Order: structure tokens, then C-alpha cells, then sequence
């Protein structure tokens, strides 16, 4: 048997290597109650992109000016050489500002003390201050922008809770900022909605009282915990991740089950069930095996798990017990295997041995379970209603406040079909028994009696069970499919005759502290999970509209999977992956992250024209041509447009590796305009203009054949050249060949970069709301159900 | 039967929304609306005609989900898209060409035509797009 | 006047676009439109007739909020959408009746029924939607 | 031919959407597809006129971009839309003033008018909104 | 480049040849694939602009020697960077380049 145990052990080894789960089942409990919530993150300083340097410009004939004006930079320069490699920087960025997206601005801690103002009043940023003191001190400014600077006043209604402060800032970054402003996450906190917010089953019962306790302050600032349902359908063609979601559903509700107290004295049972059995098997009975049971089938149960059923035939006992198992768990929540056994061997062992007829010929896999083949064969009425009753019994679909839920019929739930199992088991107590032996038939008829005569006992236990079912299913957030799934859980079925035969009056609900507890991880869960899956369709999504092949999706729904944890991504199968991320590429995204990418996309062309380490294109144009001139440099190559010169996108050509049209148009001396993010040389050098230097940079992309080494020259003739005389002194008109598409830096206009700001005066945030509430139990003797009767009715 | 007036609104919308050039934000929700209805319909087959000289002929589903990653339609999106809206137009064209002749005494609300009888059931009702004429 | 007239589009909107089956994306301007409204319009009273054989009616707004996420509507979302429709219907009805019946000499473009006046408020303006018409 | 309608649709919708107090996740594809088309005319020449009476005018499209960051739509937004609106509809009835008096013995479905004509190009075909005439 | 036998230990005579024949019959026959699996045998391509990934090693080495040879053209070189894997997993089917 042991060679037998290791051949078993190894095979199931090779299908759990196909489950994302860990060896033990009890740190998955750790990782859960470990997650905190949806963190609430301000930012302690404004996020800008622009800000502005000094720089000095020249007169048109090459000469300093003596002025010096302001224009704009980028705070970081890190754009490096190819489109490709500029788009996932970007890429990069839009991931950054995602996770860095504030949900709240108290705009008056931010604010800062102002010495520009004569009036002593605030300004919103240090950077604001910083910039505006740059612009005090300098005297090449109008007489109304210092007008202005000194008239610019803040002001706070806090009767209606609105601040505003004026701000300096470039277009991008104020638009960036009022986006997050005017798009806050959290809404007012009433009395009603922390009072709705609360499970309106649990509400409406009379059990358990809700008392408002806590005054909530009139500036109740709160983040609504996200409530989307599940949008990936994982109950078809998931059954890997679904069997690692129900199981880690089913550790977290093991978790939260109350235990039982003051059972029957086991010794003395022990003792009696020995004495009625008349036994020439029945170990494996204790107290703590049974709580074990109890709280595996509640949270089995609850988490719709599918459960295995073990015994071993020769104890009938366990057989009898199993019967009662059947009429309270519908049938549906197992696997077909345990159930045909089990039916098998209920059947041709109890019934129809007493019926006096042939066992049950059966044949494994037919469309209708053998309960129905007992149901239209037997003609004994209490028993066949018994059957049919087992046999009709099945999960009801319904749906409560939009959420979906599998919860059981009526009849059972109040504690009734008990009483039928009993009259059934005494109908078959006193019956004929024919073509058995004496001994055998003396122990199941009185095995039956012992297990007939705990009616009350049954009945108690039984709606108990159902009244701790609807209770702990009431705060459920997630909808709840119905599928078979991989992997299972060992039920003992001694342990379940040990339950049913050791069940005492101990009314045991669960704690208010405990349900609390519950659901509020429960929805720390479903709360991250909808998050992380925004965060990865939004990612997805974002990388294809802005044309980045190369991102793997398979890291992406790895860091995805990963960040769930309750997952191992080591172990998942491929195909599942694949299938997974074709889910996500159709859904459509959240506006707000839709909205940023947008912003992003409008932003982005003004953001790579404004680097100085990163160009357009170049073109050489094979011809001479008279250098334009401008403010900011004395001489140089300006090409604001690639009008009359074809274009070729270098990076195409890279990827590709067709060289042939670029090492034609270079040989034949024909114009091209070559366009791509190329890194440009400086050249203050005018004698190294003269000698010409820019018709030998593109050699080397036919000597080698690649393109990332290209490093284009841009000519910048000014005074302080060591050569600039030349120009000065003799009479010569500047003559190139490479101009550099690229446009001018923008002028720092101070008219339109100014902006008012708009926030709420103060407030405070809150996402426990739990701590203000309270939920004190009644005695646990006096708990009533549904019907207005006591949950325990046998004293 | 407003299934049907749902129907011809996609058609409409998807012939005449989505050709070159068009950014997919702007028809978003029309993608979202045709992916939703070619998995509903998708596996169930249909009969028309059956009276008069109205020819007889079959109907099969079996389509792809149109595409969600392109920043902007291209050429073969549209053809795509095209070769299914083509069949679905014939497709509404029989079926209101089989619902017109058709007509009982009692009951002249109720649908007469086996294709709106099973239009109307319990697990089409996903695609009401529009009720605006 | 163009309060009036984006409160008779919104409506109609709602009430052609709001029918079970439909996915939520169709629906994200309508519901943002209509949840806005219904925020603005509460805690507030109107007075309508006044004039001639006209029914001189009282209307007070503290109408709830709409659900906002769901997969797919079901009917208990349309329900409770038709039962605050009808009412918005019945007083667009109202307040045109008294409008179109009342005259006067000078400045006949300006409004002149006090609720055309109370509604012209910039408060309400935040119900100002597309004027297609 | 579609780009025209395209933009007339687009300029269209822009006079009947874009006002004071809206909510922007109501005209959000118009907005992507204003600045789509303001991202790709920029820096064009263009020529209209050269018979008739109808004058020779040049054309230069160098507005700058329009934000899409506000919750709400205030009045300098409305005048910073507006304006530029009317300088397209003012182009766009150029356009086909010039179009419309011109014809050919042959070929006359395909295009004559130099502006036609250059808008007729690769590049330009990646603004087609919507043909709902 | 053209093709050359990776193994050329065939003996001469005719008989030779045939028992030759007959060992590689053998040989194919013993190595049969039973399931064969595609996800395992896979090496990212350096050259695929599209990042994809090749059926075997020596594949990919072929593939970067003529991706990297000055005296060829550049049609085959776009070809080669051209190859990525197109997958399926709605019916369960994935293509591969060999």
C-alpha cells in the first residue's frame, strides 16, 4: 500500500503543480488579514513638470543683447535616443503619476509665507514663492505684473468650505493640477449613508441592534470603497485561479466561524452508542473533531467550495449519518463522484434491503443520479416523498441589492425536514427487514432508533446552522457562480456522526466584533483586486494606443497576479495566462485613467520638444543653404518643418533592417529628411562650420549597419565661440548643409502661466467607518429566525 | 420586438461609424455594444422564409470579437467589421421581410414569425441599445 | 428658456436610453447628466399655474440617488429611474402649460411665468446639456 | 469628400455642445476630436477662389490646443472654443462656396477644386468622424 | 549558405548505405514524440522587432547569423525580424517560426 500512497502522492502532485497555492494552508489567513485598504496618499508637494531657468539671447547679426530672459526646462532630462525608448519613458511616467494620484489637497498647510506681496498675504507652493521672488528681484518685467504680484490675494469662504490661492505654473502642470482638484474621490459622510452603508439584511433583523454612538463632524470627509462586480466571468475556462480564489474564500471564512460550547459528555455517548450497537469503527469521536466539522461545512458551505465525502462502508453508522448530511446540503455543492458513491451505498445497503428487492444494478455516468431511479421505484409514501424532497433539493438563485447569492429553500430553513427524516427512519425502524441476518439487522434498526431519537436535538441544529448560513452569506460583497472546480475538501464523516450524535443546547451565533471583522476584510479584498485590475487594463490599454509592441503583457499579468496576494505566479499554467489577458484587452477603462492618457497624449509633443538633449529629425538636403537666424542662438540651423524632403522614420527602418533605401539616398546624393529621437552634438565652434563637418555623420550607418549611434552636429554661432571673428570681420554668408527639425523653446509669458487654484478650507478622512457604530448581541438564549420564533426551540 | 429595432441601430451605427481615419474613442461604446451583441447571438442558428415565393434560408453565428487596441481604425478593422455588418444586414433584411407578410386574426400584437418568438426570449434581452424613432 | 429645453432632452434621453439589457457604457453621459441633476434639483420648491382655469400646483424635489455601478441594469434600476421620469415628465408638462399661456407688452423675449423666473437662476445652469434641436 | 462632412459635423456639434455650466463627460469624443483635427491641420497652407467674384483668401490653421482638464465649462473656455469655431466655419463655407460652381464635361464625380483636391491626401484621412446624413 | 547534412558518417557501399537507412529508420522510431509540447522548446530572438520567439536554439543562432552579414540584403533581414508567434488560446492553438 505504501508503494501505492507514493505513486498517488506523485500524481497528485502533478496536478497541484498546475494551482497557484502554497504548501501550507494557513498562511494564505496571514496574507489576507494582512491587507491593508486602499491607502490614502496627499502629496506634500504640487507635481510639476515645468519650471523656468535664465538664459541670455543674442541680436540677430550674433552679438549678447545684455537682456536676460526666462525661459522653460524640463525639471529632468533622462530622454534617451530612439521614439521606442522616448514612448516607454512615457510609458514609464503615466505608470509614476498613477500610482502618485492624490485623493485629497488641504491647500492651506501647502500654502506658504509670501514676502513679495506688501501685503503680507500667502502663496500656494514653495516653488510658486521661489519662482515669484525670481521674478521680484529681476527688472525686465511690466509695471502691472508687479502690480499684480502685490494686489494678488487669497481667500477662504469657509462657510461653504472654498479656498483659492493664485498659482504660477505652465499650462500642462495647472491643468494637471485642477484636474486632480476638480476629480476628488471622496464625498460627504451622513448619518443615512454610514447608516445604509451597512448590510441592510443584518439591519433589518432583530437579534443583533445598531446604535448610532458616535457624532460624525459636519465636515465628514469619507473615500467610497469601490463595489464593482467581478468583470473577468472566472467560472469558465479559469479553473486554476478560481479553485486558488475559493480556497483562499474558504480559509478566510474557516477563519470567522464561532465555536460551540458545552457539548454532551462524550465518554458517556461513547458508552451508550457501545451499549445500543451491540458491537461484537466507531473511534474517532471527539469534540474537537466535531467543531472542526461543523466549521468546515459552514464555510464550505459559504464560499462555495466543493466538498469530498470519505468514509468507510463498513461503519453504517457513518452511512446514516451521511443521510442527514444529504437532506441538509443540497446536492449540487459536491462532486459526482461522492455523491453516486454515497447514493450507492445508502441505497443497497439501508432501503432496499429492507424493501426485499434486487440491489441496484447502476451504471456510472447516466444523465439522472440514481435518488431519481430510487424516486420512481419505490411505492412506500413517506419514504419516496423523503426522496423526492432530497432529490428536488438544490441551490436557489436569487438576487439581493444587486449582489448574486446561493442560499437554501425555506422548508429546511426554519427546521422541519427533520422531522420528516424521522418519521422515515422509524417507518423503516419497525419494518420487516427480509433475507438479512439477525445481528446485522438488530444493529441498523437500532442504529436508525438512536439517530431518530435526537428529533429535537436535530431540529435545533439544524436551523441553527441555516440561521449562522444567512447571517455570514448577509455581509458577502463579491457574487458568489456555481462550478466544480479542481481541488476539494476532506470531509470526515466521523466527525460528522460525531456532530450529529454530540449536538447539545448551546445557542452559539456568531460575535458582532467577528461579522465586523469579516466584512471588512472581505471587502479590503474585493477592493484591491478591482483596483489592481483597473490598474492593469488601464496599463494595457495606455501601451497600445500610444504603439509599444513590445511590452510583454505576460510581465504585466504577472505584476497583476503577484499583487493580489493570494496567488504564486511561479506555478500558473500559460495558456490560463493568455486566456486571461485576452479578457482584459476588452474591457474599457475607468474614465479618470482614460482622461490622464489622454492629457498625456495631448502633452506629450510639447514634452519631447521642450528637452534639449532630444531632437525631431534631421536633414541634409545635399544643397547649400542660408542659416536662419534667431533670438535665443545667434546662428543656427533651424528647421521648424520637413516641407519638400521626404521622410523616413529611423527607428521603422532599424526594426525592420531594410537598408537598402537609406544607403541608396545617401550614395546617389539625393535630399532625405530622416526623423527620429536622436541626441544632437553642440558645435561652438565656427571654424569647424567652415571645414565641413556635418556630410560625415551618417557614414557609419552604412558602415555598421545600425542607428542608435547616430549623433547628429547642430551649429551654435555666438560671441563666445574662441572663433566668432570670423564672422565679424569678414564678409561671408553662413552656409550649411544639416538643419535639425526642432522649435523654439516657449517664451515665458507670465499673463497666462498665472492660475487660481480651487480646494475645500479643511477637513479629515475617514475609511474605517466602522468605529462608529456599535452592535451589542442579545442574551444567546432569546435569538428568534425569520418566522418570529426562538432559533432554539427543544426546552 | 425591439430587439430587432436594437439590431438595426447597431447595423446603422457601424456602417456608418467606423471607417478609416475614425479615433476609437469616439465609438468606444459602439464596439462595446457590437462585441456584447456578437456573443450573445453567436451559436444560435435561425430559419426564414417558408410561405409564398419568399425564398428559404438558413442562418449560422459564428464571428470574432472585434478589436480594442488600436488608437486608430485601420483598413483591416474595417473589413472586418464590414464582412460581419454585410451578413447581419441581410440577415435583419429576411427576418423583417418574413415578419411583414405573416398576420393571424386574433393576437395582432404578438409576434407571428418564429425568429421574433425566439428574439423575445428570456436570453437575448441583452441588447436594447436604443428605443429614439 | 435653454434650462428648460436640457430638461426635456435630458428626459427624453433617459427615458428612450434607460431599458434593461443594455451595458452601462451606453448610458455613462446619461447618468452622470441625470445624477447631477437630481443633486441640484433637490431641496427646492416650485409653484406653478396661478392664471386662468390652469391647475395651481405645489412641487417639492427630494428625490434619491441612482445607482452608479453596475454591470448590466437590471429592471429594478429602470423602475426606480421611470418613477422620478414621470414626475420630471408631468412637471416639464406643468410649466410649459403656464408658460405658453401668459403674454405681455414689453420684453417678450425675457421670461415671464415665476417659475421660468426662479429657474433662470445661475445655480440651475449646471443642468445646461447639448441643443442639438 | 467624407474629411469635409466630417468636419462640418465636427464643427456642428462643437456650436451645439460647447456652452457655459456642461459636464465634460458629456462631450468628451467631441473634444478628443476637436483637438485631433486642430493637432492635424496645424501648419498647412491652403488657396480658395480664382473664379467668379469669389475672392482669393489664404489660409492658415495655428490655433493652439484646448484643455480637457475642467470638471466644468466656464465662460473663457466658451469664448477660447467659440472663437476658433468661427474661423473654421468661415474656412469650411469657403471651401465649398468654391466647390459648388465648378464642374467638368467629364469626370465629374471626382473633385476639381484645389482645395478639394489637397485635402483629398494620405494624411488627412485620419480625421473622419461620423456620416449620419 | 546552403545545405549540408549534419551528420556524414554514411560508409560507402550500397549495402552500407541501405543498413544506414535502416539504423536512422530505427533510430526516428525510438526518438518518437509521443505528446509534444511547443511552449517548452522556445528562445526569445534577439533581431524580431516584435520580440518574438523562435521553435530552437539553433534557430535563433541561425536567425542571428543571417540577421548579422554584411554581404546580404536587407528583404530577408525585415523577414527575419518579422517572425513573432501568434496566439490563440480561444481554441487552443499557437503558431511558431521554424
Amino acid at each position: 500500500k505504501t508503494k501505492e500512497e507514493h505513486q498517488k502522492e506523485v500524481q497528485y502532485e502533478i496536478l497541484q503543480k498546475t494551482i497557484p497555492t502554497f504548501e501550507p494552508k494557513e498562511s494564505i489567513l496571514k496574507k489576507l488579514e494582512d491587507i491593508k485598504p486602499e491607502q490614502a496618499k496627499a502629496q506634500t508637494k504640487l507635481f510639476r513638470i515645468f519650471e523656468p531657468r535664465q538664459k541670455p539671447i543674442y541680436i540677430a547679426n550674433g552679438e549678447k543683447e545684455r537682456r536676460n530672459r526666462i525661459y522653460w526646462k524640463l525639471k529632468k532630462d533622462t530622454l534617451p535616443d530612439g521614439d521606442y525608448d522616448v514612448r516607454e519613458y512615457f510609458l514609464n511616467l503615466y505608470d509614476q503619476v498613477l500610482t502618485e494620484m492624490p485623493d485629497y489637497l488641504l491647500l492651506k498647510d501647502m500654502a506658504v509665507e509670501n514676502k513679495n506681496s506688501r501685503d503680507a498675504g500667502k502663496v500656494v507652493d514653495s516653488e510658486t514663492a521661489s519662482i515669484c521672488d525670481a521674478i521680484f528681484q529681476d527688472e525686465e518685467t511690466e509695471g502691472a505684473v508687479a502690480r499684480f504680484i502685490a494686489e494678488m490675494r487669497q481667500r477662504v469662504q469657509a462657510d461653504r468650505n472654498v479656498v483659492n490661492y493664485p498659482s504660477i505654473l505652465h499650462p500642462i502642470d495647472y491643468a494637471f493640477n485642477e484636474y486632480f482638484l476638480q476629480h476628488q474621490l471622496v464625498e460627504p459622510l451622513n448619518n443615512d449613508i454610514i447608516f445604509n452603508y451597512i448590510p441592510e439584511r443584518i439591519r433589518n433583523d432583530v437579534n443583533y441592534i445598531l446604535n448610532m454612538d458616535r457624532n460624525l463632524p459636519s465636515t465628514a470627509r469619507y473615500i467610497r470603497p469601490n463595489l464593482l462586480q467581478d468583470r473577468l466571468n472566472l467560472h469558465d475556462n479559469f479553473e486554476s485561479l478560481w479553485d486558488t480564489i475559493t480556497t483562499s474564500n474558504y480559509i478566510l471564512a474557516r477563519s470567522v466561524v464561532p465555536d460551540l460550547k458545552e457539548l454532551v459528555s462524550t465518554e458517556a455517548q461513547i458508552q451508550k452508542m457501545s451499549q445500543d450497537l451491540q458491537l461484537e469503527f466507531l473511534t474517532g469521536i471527539n469534540s474537537q473533531a466535531a467543531n472542526d466539522c461543523f466549521k468546515t461545512l459552514i464555510a464550505a458551505m459559504l464560499s462555495q467550495r466543493t466538498m469530498s465525502l470519505d468514509f468507510v462502508t463498513t461503519n453504517y453508522m457513518s452511512l446514516i449519518s451521511g443521510m442527514w448530511l444529504l437532506t441538509v446540503v443540497p446536492n449540487d455543492m459536491f462532486i459526482r463522484e461522492s455523491l453516486v458513491a454515497c447514493q450507492l451505498a445508502i441505497v443497497n445497503t439501508i432501503i432496499y434491503v429492507a424493501f426485499g428487492m434486487q440491489r441496484m444494478h447502476y451504471r456510472n455516468g447516466d444523465p439522472q443520479t440514481p435518488f431519481q431511479i430510487a424516486e420512481q421505484q419505490i411505492q412506500n409514501f413517506q419514504v419516496a416523498n423523503w426522496l423526492h424532497f432530497v432529490n428536488n433539493n438544490y441551490f436557489r438563485q436569487v438576487v439581493i441589492d444587486g449582489v448574486l447569492n446561493q442560499v437554501l429553500n425555506d422548508n429546511i430553513r426554519n427546521g422541519h425536514v427533520i422531522n420528516q427524516l424521522m418519521e422515515a427512519l422509524m417507518q423503516l425502524s419497525r419494518q420487516q427487514f427480509p433475507t438479512m441476518p439477525v445481528d446485522y439487522k438488530r444493529s441498523i434498526q437500532r442504529g436508525i432508533l438512536l439517530l431518530s431519537n435526537r428529533l429535537g436535538q436535530l431540529v435545533d441544529l439544524t436551523r441553527l446552522l441555516a440561521y449562522s448560513y444567512e447571517t455570514l452569506m448577509a455581509c458577502v460583497t463579491m457574487n458568489m457562480q456555481h462550478v466544480q472546480t479542481l481541488t476539494t475538501e476532506k470531509l470526515q464523516l466521523t466527525s460528522v456522526t460525531s456532530l450529529c450524535m454530540l449536538i447539545g443546547n448551546a445557542t452559539v451565533i456568531p460575535s458582532p466584533q467577528t461579522l465586523f471583522h469579516y466584512y471588512n476584510v472581505n471587502v479590503n479584498f474585493h477592493s484591491n483586486y478591482n483596483e489592481r485590475i483597473n490598474d492593469a487594463v488601464a496599463i494595457i490599454t495606455a501601451a497600445n494606443r500610444l504603439n509599444l509592441y513590445q511590452k510583454k503583457m505576460k510581465a504585466i499579468v504577472e505584476d497583476f497576479l503577484k499583487r493580489l496576494h493570494i496567488f504564486d505566479v511561479a506555478v500558473a499554467p500559460d495558456d490560463q495566462m493568455y486566456r486571461l489577458r485576452d479578457r482584459l484587452r476588452l474591457l474599457p477603462v475607468e474614465v479618470r485613467r482614460l482622461d490622464i492618457f489622454n492629457l498625456i497624449l495631448m502633452a506629450m509633443d510639447q514634452i519631447e520638444r521642450a528637452s534639449d538633449k532630444i531632437a525631431q529629425g534631421v536633414i541634409i538636403a545635399y544643397r547649400d543653404m542660408q542659416l536662419e537666424r534667431d533670438e535665443m542662438y545667434g546662428y543656427v540651423n533651424i528647421a521648424r518643418n520637413l516641407d519638400g524632403f521626404q521622410q523616413i522614420n529611423l527607428e521603422e527602418l532599424m526594426r525592420t533592417g531594410s537598408y537598402a533605401q537609406i544607403t541608396n539616398m545617401l550614395l546617389n546624393n539625393q535630399p532625405v529628411a530622416l526623423v527620429g529621437a536622436l541626441p544632437f552634438v553642440t558645435d561652438s565652434s565656427v571654424i569647424s562650420l567652415i571645414a565641413i563637418l556635418d556630410a560625415t555623420v551618417f557614414a557609419q550607418i552604412v558602415k555598421l549597419r545600425k542607428v542608435d549611434t547616430l549623433k547628429p552636429i547642430l551649429y551654435k554661432i555666438n560671441s563666445d565661440s574662441n572663433d566668432f571673428y570670423l564672422v565679424a570681420n569678414y564678409d561671408w554668408v553662413p552656409i550649411s548643409t544639416t538643419k535639425v527639425y526642432k522649435q523654439v523653446p516657449v517664451q515665458f509669458d507670465f499673463r497666462n502661466s498665472m492660475h487660481m487654484l480651487t480646494s475645500n478650507l479643511t477637513f479629515t478622512v475617514y475609511s474605517d467607518l466602522l468605529a462608529f457604530v456599535s452592535a451589542d448581541t442579545v442574551e444567546p438564549i432569546n435569538a428568534v429566525a425569520f418566522d418570529n420564533m426562538r432559533i432554539m426551540n427543544e426546552l | 420586438m425591439d430587439v430587432l429595432y436594437s439590431l438595426s441601430k447597431t447595423l446603422k451605427d457601424a456602417r456608418d461609424k467606423i471607417v478609416e481615419g475614425t479615433l476609437y474613442s469616439n465609438v468606444s461604446d459602439l464596439i462595446q455594444q457590437f462585441n456584447q451583441m456578437i456573443i450573445t447571438m453567436n451559436g444560435n442558428e435561425f430559419q426564414t422564409g417558408g410561405i409564398g415565393n419568399l425564398p428559404i434560408r438558413n442562418w449560422n453565428f459564428n464571428f470574432g470579437l472585434l478589436g480594442t487596441t488600436l488608437l486608430n481604425l485601420d483598413a483591416n478593422y474595417v473589413e472586418t467589421a464590414r464582412n460581419t455588418i454585410d451578413y447581419f444586414v441581410d440577415f435583419v433584411d429576411n427576418v423583417c421581410m418574413d415578419e411583414m407578410v405573416r398576420e393571424s386574426q386574433r393576437n395582432g400584437i404578438a409576434p407571428q414569425s418564429d425568429s421574433l418568438r425566439k428574439l423575445s426570449a428570456i436570453k437575448f434581452k441583452r441588447i436594447n441599445f436604443d428605443n429614439s424613432s
